[PDB]
DNA sequence: GACAGAT
């Protein structure tokens, strides 16, 4: 719905190309924001996303993200543990998630306990930055006052050893 | 006139303790026609009637199974006949001890028999032994009574003793059919692989021509622990963790070295990133200190398991070394029963005079003087298993009385003893943690405030450490520097023997006195050699062997077989499935599984060609 | 000419 719905989804935070928005969308005599929000959960970002993230940011040159945007997970390591043990207590757990709006990926490590994301946390699930996040070296630093888990059911193909 | 009742038991000393027991201390004892066994005799009344009591010792087993004749040649038959068709019967084991000779001697006139054998599967069929050797000598039933009679006692005491006698039962031919088809099993299996193998590798390779190659129940997987653990050594990928530690002066001169909270990172860049954050820092930030008082538990009672761990890591002994000096101070009166999983102290045991005989010795003479000054402390609760009371030192010994191996061994075990029934230590642990930045760093420090055992096991102690400085939140510290460090995972180390006892120990494999004889067996027969720190490596036999065996049948291999065939085997004990049915069933299920074996042996074939 | 495990 234009203007309306793009400013919807700006607020929501939802950054979605306008084909992406003409597509994802289902029932186009009648449907509403949080139709799409519903139906864009469960879709693939990278055919539908757009370009917000600064190009380059893997590069240390930016220390600050405004606004809040959603993007998804690739793939999750516990960076604290080897690859073998990566359940060991040994050391507290540390995440190093790997985020896509789309087209860039950045890099982002779990600075202090986030009870919501777990190693089983699957591929393609939706995260909110709201307020500042800080980059430090190209990796952002999430925490519990700025990560939504808005979750999200995409083809896993996650499967299993 | 009087008749004579014969009272067999298992051991020299258990017959001594319980004929001393019984006969209020008016016993007549002379030596038998062996040396090793004595014949203790008294008076007293059994049924109501005048009898004569004649206390007599195996010692141990009395029989054990083997082929006839020709099953014996190793050539004249294969080994696929010694599943069905191979009959086997019973020989004296110890022909050095003439046990049937004597027990019939010590049985020429008796009446009556009462057997005081110990409450376990293996003492129900020594008492079936000894009655199948001494009933055809007796002097018959006049009538309808009973003539064989059983005691169950639970510990070697006064009133446990007297209320045995009081209390009288029958054998439980169940149990010792249960044993005897273990016994067969073990031999029917054992024998026709080991005749197949050796006789089969010596025929294609020269290098192993006059060595035997064997197949257990039990050796087999005790080399199979070793050689999953050279799997697991063989199979590593190491890494290359990075970690974050600086030093903070607290004073003009002392530095302390700090951890970091978040122990590990496994990625340079973050490493990276986080020494970043924390390089122009130089003002370190106190926030917690904790002050927790510990303390660390005393020992338990010592173990055989125990002792031979012990043995293996600290003294420097093999287990069947540790088990014949045992056997040794044992006999000569030095230490109690060397072979029981009892880690509880019987309720009337004399610890206060135990211990105050050990009240001369320079080594640990104040010690004791004090302890009996201010009192003892009970010992811990245990396990109690019915077997003999733990392995405690029973006289007073010096290095110049004791050899330059057994007094190592006997060391341990008093300073043990005296460590189960002193204090715990006690001891402060003080953490400090500090703020550099956006991170977070912790200093950890022990205090000894009460040493207790660790003053006669000095080894089990906590290290002297500096004192951590007194601060409270909010103090500002220099920062001194700030690095990383490039580490390396360490692949793990050949198993070593205090390791594999625990694993058997786990899995049921051998008992008290089989385990010490498995770990020698698979070191003579070139399976495995022992190395620097008692580790044992496996060798190109032992790999080819324990790999062979994956590719072909896994459950010769696997460490649970064993408790899943003893758990079928406890049907007979308890009258739910006949001896026949199940000795059968289980032979067939192998006798297939060692056809498979034969067929599919060019397996191993391509293994051990590599290797010779 | 040797074997198994167990006291
Ligand atoms: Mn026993």
């Amino acid at each position: 719905m234009a203007q309306v719905a793009g400013a919807a989804l700006s607020q929501a935070g939802w950054y979605l190309s306008d084909e992406g928005i003409e597509a994802c969308t289902s029932s186009p005599d009648k449907v509403n924001v949080n139709d799409i929000i519903l139906i864009a959960l469960n879709t693939d970002l990278r055919t539908i996303g757009k370009k917000f993230l600064p190009s380059d940011i893997n590069s240390g040159k930016v220390e600050k993200l405004e606004g809040p945007c959603v993007l998804q997970i690739q793939k999750i390591r516990n960076v604290a543990a080897p690859k073998d043990n990566e359940e060991s207590q040994a050391a507290p757990r540390m995440l190093r998630l790997q985020m896509t709006d789309g087209h860039i990926s950045c890099t982002a490590v779990e600075f202090s306990y986030m009870s919501k994301i777990s190693l089983n946390t699957p591929p393609g699930t939706k995260v909110k930055l709201s307020g500042i996040v800080d980059i430090k070296n190209g990796f952002l630093l999430l925490n519990d006052s700025n990560t939504t888990v808005l979750g999200g059911e995409v083809e896993h193909l996650i499967e299993k050893w | 006139v009087m008749k004579t009742v014969l009272m067999v038991a298992e051991k020299p000393s258990l017959a001594q303790s319980i004929a001393k027991i019984l006969s209020r201390g008016s016993l007549s004892s002379h030596k038998g026609l062996n040396g090793a066994c004595s014949v203790h005799e008294y008076t007293g009344t059994f049924a109501g009637q005048p009898v004569r009591f004649k206390m007599t010792s195996v010692c141990g087993h009395v029989m054990t199974l083997d082929f006839l004749g020709k099953y014996n040649k190793w050539d004249k038959v294969d080994p696929a006949e010694l599943f069905s068709q191979a009959p086997t019967e019973k020989k004296e084991a110890n022909p050095k001890l003439n046990m049937v000779k004597f027990l019939q001697v010590e049985g020429r006139g008796c009446d009556y028999i009462v057997l005081w054998l110990d409450c376990d599967k293996e003492g129900e069929n020594i008492c079936f032994e000894v009655l199948d050797a001494v009933l055809p000598v007796m002097n018959k039933a006049h009538g309808g009574e009973k003539t064989v009679f059983r005691a169950r006692f639970s510990s070697i005491t006064d009133t446990d003793i007297c209320n045995a006698m009081a209390c009288l039962g029958e054998p439980d031919h169940n149990e010792a059919l249960s044993v005897d088809a273990r016994q067969e099993l073990d031999l029917r299996i054992g024998c026709a692989f080991t005749r197949f193998q050796t006789k089969y590798f010596q025929g294609k390779y020269g290098d192993l021509d006059s060595s035997l190659i064997s197949f257990g129940p039990c050796q087999t997987p005790t080399l199979g622990f070793c050689v999953e653990r050279h799997d697991k050594i063989q199979s590593f990928k190491p890494e290359t963790y990075w970690v974050l530690q600086a030093k903070v002066n607290t004073d003009k001169d002392r530095s302390l070295l700090l951890d970091w909270d978040r122990v590990r990172v496994f990625d340079r860049e973050i490493a990276q990133m986080f020494l970043n954050m924390t390089k122009l820092e130089k003002e370190a930030q106190v926030e917690a200190t904790s002050r927790k008082e510990k303390a660390k538990q005393r020992p338990l009672a010592l173990n055989t398991v125990e002792m031979l761990r012990v043995a293996s890591s600290s003294l420097g002994m093999g287990p069947q070394h540790a088990m014949q000096t045992a056997e040794r101070l044992y006999t000569q009166g030095y230490i109690s029963y060397p072979r029981t999983e009892t880690t509880h102290y019987p309720e009337n045991f004399d610890l206060k005079g135990s211990l105050r005989q050990q009240a001369n010795h320079p080594y640990w003479a104040d010690t004791v003087k004090r302890l009996l000054a201010e009192g003892i402390n009970r010992p811990r609760k245990g396990h109690d298993a019915g077997d003999h009371p733990p392995i405690t030192p029973m006289k007073s010994a010096t290095e110049a009385e004791l050899g330059g191996d057994a007094w190592r061994l006997y060391e341990y075990i008093t300073r043990h003893f005296i460590a189960t029934v002193s204090h715990d230590c006690k001891y402060l642990q003080s953490t400090i943690s500090f703020r550099i930045g956006p991170e977070l760093f912790t200093c950890s420090g022990k205090t000894v405030l009460s040493p207790g055992f660790t003053e006669v096991m000095p080894w089990q102690s906590v290290p002297l450490e500096e004192s951590l400085p007194t601060c409270q939140r909010g103090d500002a510290f220099p920062v001194g520097e700030v690095k990383m460090l490039e580490k390396q995972t360490n692949p793990p180390d050949y198993l070593t023997e205090a390791e594999l006892i625990t694993l058997m120990e786990k899995h049921g494999i051998g008992t008290d006195a089989s385990i010490p004889v498995h770990i020698n067996n698979i070191c003579q027969r070139n399976y495995v050699t022992v190395e620097s720190g008692r580790r044992l490596k496996p060798t190109n036999l032992g790999i080819v062997l324990v790999h062979g065996y994956y590719k072909i049948d896994a459950e010769l291999v696997l460490p649970t077989i064993r408790s899943a065939v003893e758990k079928q085997l406890n049907l007979i004990a308890q009258g739910k499935a006949d001896y026949r049915q199940v000795l059968g069933h289980t032979l067939d299920v192998f006798k297939r599984k060692f056809h498979y074996f034969v067929d599919s042996i060019a397996g191993m074939d391509e293994l051990m060609e590599v290797s010779f």
